[PDB]
């Protein structure tokens, strides 16, 4: 199995900059017939992949020439001379020379902007849900950059992961930041056997966790 | 032009089977094999294998032998793929493609045992206490199937909003939304959550009250 490793797995750029994506095959992808079936795809949310480059360096019909591909044998590279907005999305390299055919893991080309810490908000269970016997504690981590982040819950000091459901938004269309919601669901019974609920967020904009918290009986 | 028509979305039960179609037009069906690609939501791409319409020859990725079965019909220029013994692992979007330049629109397969269930909607007010900006939330829990459409004040208040992708709970979904406004605006004014679940023809409105 020819595995295709592409680097990086995430690539922040500013409109107008140059963009280079690497893809290396764990082995030669020269097909028995003499051709090298290395392709590059760009896929946008809710769409199917669109071919950009085939046979290493050939542009497909309708593809802008600021896209060029190169490399040989085991090392391949895709370059975007100057990034436009229609270029944002996930890129994939693919090899169709040896079965099973394989794709690279994908490289998301996103936008660069200034680092920004997350605005952390915590929400106790609503009276309604509590009347219904359930108890969800919500914690929003909004408007941060870059995208990597980690949330940690502590109930009466105890670290908790069982019952935590996370969701992440795509890069914002207006300010280029990322957000995240973390929700801890317990039963009302369980919820009432405890007092302090805490959500800590560690983000690269600080070595110190941003911690939000509340005491149930307040 | 080359066109690849794939069958509509499939909502099927675990353990059963499903067979999707890929109808080709615009070129000579037997002049190319027909590849199938699997993509699990928010993740990578996987080559399932291919069928050569001309001689019905096939080649499968060892990972999909027995799980997928590729067939083709020359009389109607239509290729088919059958997935047996479904599991939630088979939920994903399947594509067919004669070659790199032309892919079908894909067929979404959702493997689940759930029944249509309207969502529970709870308002999320801040903890009793103030700064100059307030963040309010709305949490929609345990609905099925997807999707639901959420708005704030019917769509008027659309700035400073973050609606997160839904995620599976049991075999039910759960999603949330947060909107941040200046405290000069809330609770002096009004702010209500509008959740519409087209599958159960329900549209709930829950407004955020101070605690
Ligand atoms: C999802 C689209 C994948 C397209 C894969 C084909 O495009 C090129 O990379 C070549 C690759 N391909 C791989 N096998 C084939 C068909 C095969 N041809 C060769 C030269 O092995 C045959 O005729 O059986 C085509």
């Amino acid at each position: 199995d020819v595995l295709m490793t592409q680097t990086p797995l995430s690539l922040p750029v500013s409109l107008g900059d140059q963009a280079s994506i690497s893809c290396r095959s764990s082995q030669s992808i020269v097909h028995s017939n003499g051709n090298t079936y290395l392709e590059w795809y760009l896929q946008k949310p809710g769409q199917s992949p669109k071919l950009l480059i085939y046979k290493v360096s050939n542009r497909f019909s309708g593809v802008p020439d600021r896209f060029s591909g190169s490399g040989s044998g085991t090392d391949f590279t895709l370059k975007i001379s100057r990034v436009e907005a229609e270029d944002l999305g996930v890129y994939y390299c693919f090899q169709g020379s040896h079965v099973p055919l394989t794709f690279g893991a994908g490289t998301k080309l996103e936008l660069k902007r200034a680092d920004a810490a997350p605005t952390v908000s915590i929400f106790p269970p609503s009276s309604e849900q509590l009347t219904s016997g359930g108890a969800s504690v919500v914690c929003f981590l909004n408007n941060f950059y870059p995208k990597d982040i980690n949330v940690k819950w502590k109930i009466d000091g105890s670290e908790r992961q069982n019952g935590v459901l996370n969701s992440w938004t795509d890069q914002d269309s207006k300010d280029s930041t990322y957000s995240m919601s973390s929700t801890l669901t317990l039963t009302k019974d369980e919820y009432e056997r405890h007092n302090s609920y805490t959500c800590e967020a560690t983000h690269k904009t600080s070595t110190s966790p941003i911690v939000k918290s509340f005491n149930r009986n307040e | 032009k080359v066109k690849l028509q794939e069958s509509g979305p499939e909502l099927v039960k675990p353990g059963a089977s499903v067979k999707m179609s890929c109808k080709a037009s615009g070129y000579t069906f037997t002049s190319y094999v027909m590849h199938w690609v699997k993509q699990k939501p928010g993740q990578g791409l996987e080559w399932i294998g291919y069928i050569n319409p001309y001689n019905d020859g096939t080649k499968y990725n060892e990972k999909f032998k027995g799980k997928a079965t590729l067939t083709s019909d020359k009389s109607s220029s239509t290729a088919y793929m059958e997935l047996s013994s479904l599991t939630s692992e088979d939920s994903a979007v399947y594509y067919c493609a004669p070659y790199g330049g032309y892919w079908g629109q894909g067929t979404t397969v959702t493997v689940s045992s759930a029944k249509t269930t309207a969502p529970s909607v709870y308002p999320l007010a801040p903890v009793c206490g103030t700064g100059s900006s307030v963040t309010l939330g709305c949490l929609v829990k345990g609905y099925f199937p997807e999707p639901v459409t959420l708005t704030w004040n019917s769509g008027s208040l659309s700035s400073g909003v973050h609606t997160f992708p839904a995620v599976l709970q049991s075999d039910l979904y759960t999603l949330s939304s947060s909107v941040t406004v200046t405290s000069s605006t809330w609770p002096s004014q009004s702010i209500t959550c509008n959740v519409a679940h087209p599958a159960s023809s329900t549209k709930v409105d829950k407004k955020i009250e101070p605690r």
